[PDB]
RNA sequence: GGAUCGGGGUCUGCAACUCGACCCCGUGAAGUCGGAGUCGCUAGUAAUCGCAGAUCAGCAACGCUGCGGUGAAUACGUUCC
RNA sequence: UGCCUCCUAAAAUGUAACGGAGGCGCCCAAAGGUUCCCUCAACCUGGACGGCAAUCAGGUGGCGAGUGUAAAUGCACAAGGGAGCUUGACUGCGAGACUUACAAGUCAAGCAGGGACGAAAGUCGGGAUUAGUGAUCCGGCACCCCCGAGUGGAAGGGGUG
């Protein structure tokens, strides 16, 4: 009910960040602006 | 159109529409519409404000209305309770006061069936 | 009373901000006090509590400013900035004194920023 | 017999308490009092810590004091 | 300019002079605010309050009301925290004045079997509370476009330090008493 | 005498060292039994002493018990090895120290009260004495 | 729908509270067709509407015995009750 | 039977028993970050439905409330209540500490990158804190292109997560 979801950068597809989330509290695949070291800047890191 | 506080519903005729008032019946309406000149066949949605003035004084000066009948009726039944009369005791105990039969009846003064 | 409630609430607010903002000899507290009529400001450096500079809208040179309390706040802002320069101070921390940032207080702070004093 | 071992477990002792006492010379970053909650408060030159650890920002001497009821730890450089 | 106010300054202030000997001109009490509260328990069921107890006071008080939320949980009342359980408005200023003026003028004497309302209802400091039981008290709301009838409970909060002067200023404003 | 509830049903033994610091003088009655040694005094002992008092006086006067057996003493079931947990509380005990006043009498007659009080001391697991309100 | 209540009354009766009938105003309950079960009725019948009488000063006359206005639908038949 | 909290535990730390008590094997996309604002419970007085206790008003009330969750230590300066904007629930690090048989565990100023909030000062490397966890092995996946069994690839291996 709290799976480990990985966040991938939208630009270089780089799966960077792993965190947890409540599927029932938010069923949709969430997005956060995270810092991408490959891009060297913050971009959207949507789940896989 | 609130007449005196009873708030007559629209689309209604005078002679019965006035009867919703607590204290004014059909026979009473026959005179509230007679001493004011308002015809029997009318729609209350067509009531003129000047006419409502013509009956906003006649009722209060020659009739008696909500509140100042309910207060009187509770006042005198209270007087029968306080004076310790047969009617007062009967009214407290909730069975008929006018000598009605109390063996297979008195359901109106009592409640629904009990079936002990 | 309404005045007591305002004074207590404003002291509460300013203590709240004073927990984190302190001001020192090199970068002091530029603390504001606006009444309904005037605004005073004073540069505190509260390691010993020695006000190194002060200004107000009470002296005639700010009284005679053509305009309203916005202008009489920008006047006192430039004034405290120039005598902070005179005292040898160029960077401060700005203490809202417990009032909302905005209005005459923000006008004073902006005037103090525009002419050398660099919080 | 009764199996009254309903309560025989405990957690590890976490070695809390004051680690550097008053007047003791410490280097920067060195933890002074590890504790639960803010039994002591960070004074001048003392940081708090994510688990309320009260380390030293700068080298110098530990001193304990009172700041409006709150008891505090500071370093004098 | 509200006429009850202009006449308030015209005679009630100096009447309060001639009645109470206040040493300073600002000791004179005044109605500081008027709080009108719904106290609706019939909203925790089916959560209907918007067009019943909001669009009515939008026309009555003239100002959009606050939805007072629950603060604790009560099992006997089937209520939990975070449900709309009241509706409140706090009136100040000329519009509060006009609200009392209209109320005493063309609204208050219309309630059924009304003869004046209790003067003992004071809380001991100089504030007054009472209630009503029907929306048609005001012309602004009609009966062919409303739901079931309800009522509002009114606090009137004055600067009076005690009950005799609170009641004195309410009477001078025009509140009926028995 | 039984506590109507206790926060901690299994306590350590109350500690019998030192002179009693409170409840040392006669405070309600005019006669008192005062302890001269440490003991745990059970509720049964207290009750038996109280009955001894009240049916040596039979009437009149009144008896104060400024000692309450609210400290539990546990007991392992009768036929058991050591150490499978603490026993269940079954004795209720008051920790009396030398100098604690255990019982007080008010009685108009002197000798009857004194004899009743000694009758109670003989009921107690303790050396005690009669003291007065000066 | 007209029970229910307050108030005001008429008549009878020595007398109307226990316990009479009738009248006026306002008040306006239960009751929206009634379960299991059960009743009457084949023609001027059921149904429905009044009128009259005996008893009776008065009457709880909706009871009982009578009079007339309007006025039906069905019965193939005896398997079953 | 591991972990967390208290008492035992003898006022540093630590300290045993099949000693006394409880919790945990999560939860939260906000219940995180930040900025700003607020103060609770209880009691008393008055008030349509409403009563002891729903909402309201006024007093009194410094913490007796609350804290996602046990207990302790804390927190009213709030860490408690509310609102706006956000993703620092970062990447590269890390002087120096605590703790410790080892393995582990814990704290950390501060520097840089790129951001959030803030007018600034600043704060932010999840959550008031301390449980919510599992070494190594062996594998999986994404990326990097490091090695590539004659050579070019590839297979396979390696690194980072
Ligand atoms: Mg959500
Ligand atoms: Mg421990
Ligand atoms: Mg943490
Ligand atoms: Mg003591
Ligand atoms: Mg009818
Ligand atoms: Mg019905
Ligand atoms: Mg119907
Ligand atoms: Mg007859
Ligand atoms: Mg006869
Ligand atoms: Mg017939
Ligand atoms: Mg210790
Ligand atoms: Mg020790
Ligand atoms: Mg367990
Ligand atoms: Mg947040
Ligand atoms: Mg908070
Ligand atoms: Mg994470
Ligand atoms: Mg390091
Ligand atoms: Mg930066
Ligand atoms: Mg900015
Ligand atoms: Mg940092
Ligand atoms: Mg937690
Ligand atoms: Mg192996
Ligand atoms: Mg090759
Ligand atoms: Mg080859
Ligand atoms: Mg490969
Ligand atoms: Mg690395
Ligand atoms: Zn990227």
């Amino acid at each position: 009910v709290r799976p480990k979801i990985t966040l991938a950068c939208e630009v270089c597809k780089h799966r960077n960040y792993i965190t947890k989330k409540n599927r029932r509290n938010d069923p949709d695949r969430l997005e956060l602006k995270k810092f991408c070291p490959n891009c060297g800047k913050h971009q959207a890191h949507r789940e896989t | 159109a609130r007449l005196v506080g009873v708030d007559l519903p629209r689309d209604k005729r005078m002679e019965v529409a006035l009867t919703y008032i607590f204290g004014i019946g059909r026979t009473r309406s026959n005179e509230i519409l007679a001493a004011t000149g308002i015809d029997r066949d009318l729609r209350t949605r067509d009531l003129t404000e000047e006419q409502l003035i013509h009956l906003r004084d006649y009722i209060e000066a020659n009739l008696k209305v909500e509140g100042d009948l309910r207060r009187e009726v509770q006042a005198d039944i209270r007087r029968k309770i306080e004076i310790g009369c047969y009617q007062g005791l009967r009214h407290r105990r909730g069975m008929p006061v006018r000598g009605q039969r109390t063996k297979t009846n008195a359901r109106t003064r009592k409640g629904p069936k009990r079936t002990i | 009373s309404v005045s007591a409630t305002r004074r207590i609430s404003r002291l509460r607010r300013h203590t709240r901000l004073r927990k984190k903002l302190s001001g020192t000899a090199e970068r002091p507290r530029l603390v504001v006090h606006r009444s309904a009529r005037h605004i005073h400001v004073q540069l505190v450096n509260d390691l010993n509590g020695t006000t190194v500079a002060a200004a107000s809208s009470i002296e005639a040179d700010v009284r005679g400013v053509p305009g309203d309390k916005k202008a009489r706040s920008v006047r006192v802002g430039q004034l405290i900035a120039e005598r902070a320069k005179a005292a040898g101070i160029d960077t401060v921390v700005f203490d809202r004194g417990g009032y909302t940032y905005g209005g005459r207080i923000a006008a004073l702070a902006d005037a103090a920023r525009e002419n050398g004093l660099s919080f | 017999g009764a199996s009254s071992s309903r309560n025989g477990r405990d957690s590890a002792a976490q070695r809390l308490g004051v680690k550097r006492y008053g007047g003791q010379v410490v280097k920067a970053g060195e933890i002074l009092v590890r504790q639960r909650g803010t039994k002591f408060h960070p004074g001048v030159n003392v940081g708090r810590g994510g688990d309320d650890t009260l380390f030293a920002k700068t080298a110098g001497a530990v001193e304990f004091g009172i700041k409006r009821g709150r008891k505090t730890v500071s370093i004098v450089g | 300019q509200p006429r009850l106010k202009e006449r308030y300054r015209s005679e009630i202030r100096d009447a309060l002079r001639k009645q109470f000997g206040y040493g300073n001109v600002m000791q004179i009490p005044t109605v500081t605010k008027v709080v009108v509260n719904m106290g609706v328990g019939e909203a925790a069921r089916d959560a209907k309050l918007i067009n019943g107890a909001v669009n009515d006071l939008a026309l009555i008080t003239g100002q959009k009301p606050e939805v007072r939320r629950a603060r604790k949980s009560i099992a006997q009342f089937k209520l939990r925290e975070g449900m709309p359980v009241g509706v409140r408005v706090t009136l100040r200023g000329d519009r509060m004045w006009e609200f009392l003026d209209r109320l005493t003028s063309i609204a208050l004497p219309r309630i059924r079997d009304f003869r004046g309302l209790s003067p003992k209802q004071f809380d001991g400091v100089g504030n007054y509370t009472f209630g009503l039981a029907e929306q048609a008290v005001f012309h602004e709301v009609d009966v062919d476009k409303i739901d079931r009838v309800r009522g509002m409970d009114i606090n009137v909060v004055t600067s009076a330090a005690t009950d005799d002067e609170g009641r004195a200023l309410l009477r001078a404003l025009g509140f009926p008493f028995k | 005498l039984i506590p109507r509830k206790v926060k901690h049903r299994k306590q350590h033994h109350p500690r019998q060292r030192g002179i009693a610091s409170g409840g040392t003088t006669v405070n309600f009655g005019d006669y008192g039994i005062q302890a001269l040694e440490h003991a745990y005094v059970t509720n049964r002992q207290i009750e038996s002493a109280r009955i001894a008092i009240n049916r040596h006086i039979k009437r009149g006067g009144k008896v104060w018990i400024n000692i309450f057996p609210d400290r539990p003493l546990t007991k392992k079931p009768a036929e058991t090895r050591m150490g499978s947990g603490k026993g269940s509380p079954e004795w209720w005990v008051a920790n009396v120290k030398p100098g604690r006043v255990l019982f007080e009498l008010s009685y108009p007659n002197e000798g009857v009260a004194r004899a009743a009080l000694t009758r109670a001391i003989h009921k107690l697991p303790i050396k005690a004495r009669i003291i007065t309100r000066e």
